[PDB]
């Protein structure tokens, strides 16, 4: 790859510069290079990888929704341009999923790390499901559900109910239920038990991550208000 | 309003 | 080019979709294609071209200033990454300047259009001067000054003092004086006479552009307050 | 504060 000649530490350092410069494509390229050195990622490095690709794919999703709305509210130009953005978004999702499957998801390592990568697999299949249609679609929805569910099982076994990976996973799985799988009840049921169990075991908040935890709890509460 | 997912913050 | 097979009207229509989707690289590519059909641009199309490339180059300039500050406040990684962003910014400026010289700046046409393209030439040489150093630098500063000055002469001859191209040009020329040429007095003198002459001939505000005019007048006043 | 140039708005 383009990054193959650069030392892993320099790739990590440049990803941090790119984050500061808000060059998120560059940051994602740097972290792809770092992953491809074949060593596992630390929590800080996982955060870099997450932030980079989510920023890239988030702008693609927002563009896609703008074009998709113009297309629905209606020449071939809008469909053509929407299809171009769609194709680029699927390319980024395939890249992330390839990294997860080629390099990041392994049998061992941190349960923290295993849950995060499985959640990230679920997320990027969900982003593909937002733009999918045919035989592609139910296939994609099932890979998303499967990855989320495997992450759920590990997280409930190995992490306290306020842990931010566990919380963010449960929040995202419930969005999958509501927006992708058309299961409003499951989404409400998961978000409720997730919030309630976090509160019941509030004492497990961690000194170095409690602000992340309480933020997700609030977002769960926001979805429940919107869904009820 | 779309549902809210995990935000892209630190 | 990549756009050569697409009709000019479809390129314009897709540039407008890209603006709405905030895909400004795409929008700039579409407008480059449209320029390369070799017909002149209308005011609306010129606005598309201006907005697209300014958005692309503005994010590059902001990234460059972030990296450049980290570099000054201090391994080869920061310089290397700053040089990569610098090179990309110069590539975008060379592309704009090539379009202006190959296609857009002509002897005839709208004095409105001639002033705008000469101003745009001055701007993108100024963006190159922000990152230049050697024999490159004074050469670049002189091309910027020359293009601005030619635009000034035409604008004072052919446009009322509230016209927004005339105003925005004068505002940008005065920034060149202050930030690039190290001429604080010229910058203050130009901004003052520009504001005062706009106010003295306030009756020339146009129904379809007066909000642009009054916005530039305020920005002139802001620079004068900062510079005094 | 840097000087302000023509903004990129309509
Ligand atoms: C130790 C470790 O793995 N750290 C890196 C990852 C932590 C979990 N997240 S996440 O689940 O995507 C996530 C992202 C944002 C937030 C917050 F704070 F709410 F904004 C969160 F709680 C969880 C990825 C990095
Ligand atoms: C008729 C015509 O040429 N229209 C398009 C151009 C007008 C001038 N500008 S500009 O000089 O770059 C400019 C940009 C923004 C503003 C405003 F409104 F203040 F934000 C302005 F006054 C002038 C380019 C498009
Ligand atoms: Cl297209
Ligand atoms: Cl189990
Ligand atoms: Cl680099
Ligand atoms: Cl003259
Ligand atoms: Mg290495
Ligand atoms: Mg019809
Ligand atoms: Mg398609
Ligand atoms: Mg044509
Ligand atoms: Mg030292
Ligand atoms: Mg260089």
């Amino acid at each position: 790859g383009a990054m193959g000649s650069m030392e892993r530490a320099s790739l990590i350092q440049k990803a941090k510069l790119a984050e500061q410069a808000e060059r998120y494509e560059d940051m994602a390229a740097f972290m792809k290079g770092a992953v491809e050195k074949g060593e596992e990622l630390s929590c800080e490095e996982r955060n870099l990888l997450s932030v980079a690709y989510k920023n890239v794919v988030g702008g693609q999703r927002a563009a896609w929704r703008v074009l998709s709305s113009i297309e629905q509210k209606s020449g071939p130009e809008v469909r053509e341009y929407r299809e171009k953005v769609e194709t680029e978004l699927q390319g980024v999702c395939d890249t992330v999923l390839g990294l997860l499957d080629s390099h990041l998801i392994k049998e061992a390592g941190d349960a923290e790390s295993r849950v995060f990568y499985l959640k990230m697999k679920g997320d990027y299949y969900r982003y593909l499901a937002e733009v999918a249609t045919g035989d592609d679609k139910k296939r994609i929805i099932d890979s998303a559900r499967s990855a989320y569910q495997e992450a759920m099982d590990i997280s409930k076994k190995e992490m306290p109910p306020t842990n931010p990976i566990r919380l963010g996973l449960a929040l995202n799985f419930s969005v999958f239920h509501y927006e992708i799988a058309n299961s409003p009840e499951e989404a409400i049921s998961l978000a409720k038990t997730t919030f309630d169990e976090a509160m019941a075991d509030l004492h497990t908040l961690s000194e170095d991550s409690y602000k992340d935890s309480t933020l997700i709890m609030q977002l769960l509460r926001d979805n429940l208000t919107l869904w009820t | 309003q779309r549902s809210t997912s995990t935000p892209n913050v630190h």
